[PDB]
RNA sequence: GCGUUGGAUUGUUCACCCACUAAUAGGGAGUGAGCUGGGUUUAGACCGUCGUGAGACAGGUUAGUUUUACCCUACUGAU
RNA sequence: CUCUUAAGGUAGCCAAAUGGAUUAACGAGAUUCCCACUGUCCCUAUCUA
RNA sequence: AGAACUGGUACGGACAAGGGGAAUCUGACUGUCUAAUUAAAACAUAGCAUUGCGAUGGUCAGAAAGUGAUGUUGACGCAAU
RNA sequence: GUGAACAGCCUCUAGUUGAUAGAAUAAUGUAGAUAAGGGAAGUCGGCAAAAUAGAUCCGUAACUUCGGGAUAAGGAUUGGC
RNA sequence: AUGGUGAACUAUGCCUGAAUAGGGUGAAGCCAGAGGAAACUCUGGUGGAGGCUCGUAGCGGUUCUGACGUGCAAAUCGAUC
């Protein structure tokens, strides 16, 4: 899922396409956030800190 | 019979010679070192008898008092 | 005295093991006996790296190694 | 400590690195 | 229509026993399966025998074979071994 | 202690095979002065699958030389064998597929199964589907026939030892994994009960000694 | 003389936090046959250590039947 | 008897689709969390055999 | 299946009958055992691989046999892993 | 008959009225339920209850060995003439 | 230690008989339509195999601060699986 902006769309449109949601009809957010939180701790989303500069 | 007997491996490697020295238990495994340094992990039981009394004190519990001088 | 008997394993009959219950100079160079082998024990809230040396003359009292 | 190659190891195929997958 | 993609005959094995060990029975099971034809007729009515046996279903013949073939290639090798062995000594 | 389990596989109680699906005990013919001085015709009246084997045994008839009635052996089915098939047997038959021949009669290097160990077994090596043996070589003197047994040793034998050619049928059976335990408890059903094999770590001490 | 609170934390809890309240002070009989988790946890098993092996052990996890009184007395009611 | 250290900018050289064990399904196995839910509780009360 | 009408607090009207979802450790599964405390990461499982054996043989049983199981067997087999 | 069904209930032929009972409905118990507002704040721990349950239609994601997940999830309806 | 007794319960091999409602998913095989010179790539049909699944009888007893545990029972009963 892309286009997302503020992440609270982003949130909201990866409930939806996933299916997540709370009965009539709410996206499920917390439960998107704590897979996206999970998938930000083991790795499934790659990301570094820059290395510092070489002299 | 017969090459398995402990005196037979004790002529074999020339120990029969040693004597008294040997430690209760010893085989062709766990020479008589290993056997003393086995053997702690099952020093710290206290003897006792009948009636009962501490015929033995536990390892590093003889409660004698030393003379400090 | 000087020797508690320390008790370890789901069953207390052996315990295998004897400790300290006082002061030790452990040593700089301490680097402690894996537990398997280590029989005797000196804690370390029990060991001390200085001692409060006091020298008769002149009454002075100095905290030293 | 010798010298050590990095590049005999094979970095994980994560899904948000292959080109397989794109949006818009 | 061709309702499964590659799992072919081997899909009633489902989930289990994994991909390759599936694939690896589907072969012999195509091979086990497929008709084949009578050498005493050349109609496509043979059918399997019970691992060995390959009855015919028209003329009533059988013949001997292999575990999941009429007839494994190492068998058609050694028949043409035989069959060069007996043109020399016939000559 | 206590007897291991192998140890009671002597005693025979529980693993005695399963014979009463078999067809019968699969054999050539007994040495006769027939085959010793000449061959007999033998139609295969039919072939069928044999409960605890792995190839199908083969039903032929021969006529008895010595009175006027049919004499039915279960030879073993092999492979390119069809019914009605003229089988014959003895020192002077052609090496067609499927007949039984003394193994120095044979070219070198002719292939052969169910060939005899000695003399007068009826058949001993090769039995399982998809083996058989090759005659290397020839020493007519002292009457014997080199040989390559299916596990790869070579072995003398008497060139007089009958053995049918080509391969046994049924050979490739292996080549399908059984993907489940209960095809494996229905091929040993017939055999015998020594399946399931249990692990030895997981025995009792008193059971292995490997257990403990 | 009367009050001295509702809960979170077990990659543990001989502990501390927020919030209210005037305040959330310290102790004995505790209630180990009133009930309960950690635990006195025997019979199953696995991971790591020791030991040639049998087995336990510097450990940890999992699942595991101790079942009042109608007897006497005390107390609350009732002739 | 000398003697051990370079790797650059968001995905790479690549080994004859993939570089997987961080494995899908399955479980009266154990564990963490969310929606509904309700007397577990605030605070207990009532009816039936 | 479709189109009007109609009583509803109601409409699988009692009966009947999954709660669902996001993850971790463990074992692949179907399956089986401690009858009377432990049903499990335990046992078993097809798959993977080693060893000995070509019959005067390999694993064995039997006081012994002109004895017996594998063997109505033959290396694509047997027996221990 | 109802019902997808030898699922649950009533009835037909047929077989039974057998389980010690009479009088009230105390406390405390076993079994089946209801409850204003919060909805796990109780408990080591959602221990037990409850909640969706059948059918028609829309729709169903990550993973994956492509076979499965799946009745995923989430939604509209069910009566009678 | 000596000599005898047991597989009617329970463990296993074998022989011979008996027992296993109703639904959900849809494999080979085959039929028709649309593309490509062909393999073949799809669409619409029959098919009912899965050591499939939900769910009766049957099998076993995972679970209850359940009943009783001087019990109906020296292992049962209700729910649940
Ligand atoms: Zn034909």
């Amino acid at each position: 899922i892309s286009g997302w902006k503020d992440a609270t769309e982003f949130i909201e449109i990866l409930a939806r396409k996933q299916g997540r949601l709370l009965k009539g009809g709410e996206p499920d957010e917390s439960g998107v956030s704590k897979q996206i939180l999970n998938d930000f701790n083991r790795g499934k989303i790659p990301w570094f800190v820059l290395p510092p500069e070489k002299e | 019979g017969t090459g398995k007997k402990e005196k037979s491996r004790r002529i074999r490697e020339g120990d029969t010679k040693d004597g008294n020295l040997r430690v209760k238990g010893e085989n062709f495994y766990r020479d008589s070192k290993r056997v003393k340094f086995l053997n702690m992990y099952t020093s710290g039981k206290e003897i006792r008898n009948k009636k009962g009394n501490l015929i033995r004190a536990a390892s590093f519990q003889d409660s004698t008092i030393p003379d400090a001088r | 005295e000087m020797f508690k008997v320390i008790k370890t394993g789901k069953s207390r009959s052996k315990s295998w093991k004897r400790m300290i219950t006082k002061h030790t100079f452990v040593g700089e160079g301490f680097t402690r006996r894996p537990v398997k082998m280590e029989r005797i024990i000196r804690p370390s809230a029990l060991r001390q790296k200085k001692a409060n040396v006091t020298h008769p003359e002149l009454g002075v009292t100095v905290f030293l190694p | 400590m010798g010298k050590q190659d990095l590049g005999k190891l094979q970095t994980r195929k994560m899904k948000g690195l292959k080109s397989k997958f794109d949006q818009g | 229509a061709k309702r499964t993609k590659k799992v072919g005959i081997t899909g009633k094995y489902g989930v289990r026993y994994g991909s390759s060990l599936r694939r690896q029975v589907k072969k012999l099971e195509i091979q086990q399966h497929a008709r084949y034809d009578c050498s005493f007729c050349g109609k496509k009515t043979v059918k399997r025998g019970a691992a060995g046996i390959w009855t015919c279903s028209c003329c009533k013949k059988t013949v001997a074979g292999g575990a999941y073939t009429v007839s494994t290639a190492a068998a058609a090798t050694v028949r043409s071994t035989i069959r060069r062995l007996r043109e020399m000594v016939e000559a | 202690g206590r007897v291991i389990r192998n140890q009671r596989k002597g005693a025979g109680s529980i693993f005695t095979s399963h014979t009463r699906l078999r067809q019968g005990a699969a054999k050539l013919r007994t040495l006769d002065y027939a085959e010793r001085h000449g061959y007999i015709r033998g139609i295969v009246k039919q072939i069928v699958h044999d409960s605890g084997r792995g190839a199908p045994l083969a039903k032929v008839v021969f006529r008895d030389p010595y009175k006027y009635r049919l004499r039915e052996e279960i030879f073993i089915a092999n492979e390119g064998v069809h019914t009605g098939q003229f089988i014959y047997a003895g020192k002077k038959a052609s090496l067609n597929v499927g007949n039984v021949l003394p193994l120095g009669s044979v070219p070198e290097g002719t292939i052969v199964s169910n060939v005899e160990e000695k003399p007068g077994d009826r058949g001993a090596l090769a039995r399982a589907s998809g083996n058989y043996v090759i005659i290397i070589g020839h020493n007519p003197d002292e009457n014997k026939t080199r040989v390559r047994l299916p596990s790869g040793a070579k072995k003398v034998i008497s060139s007089d030892a009958r053995g049918v050619i080509g391969v046994i049928a049924g050979g490739g059976r292996v080549d399908k994994p059984l993907l489940k335990a209960g095809r494996a408890f229905h091929k040993y059903r017939l055999k015998r009960n020594s399946w399931p094999k249990t692990r030895g770590v997981a025995m009792n001490p008193v059971d292995h000694p490997h257990g403990g």
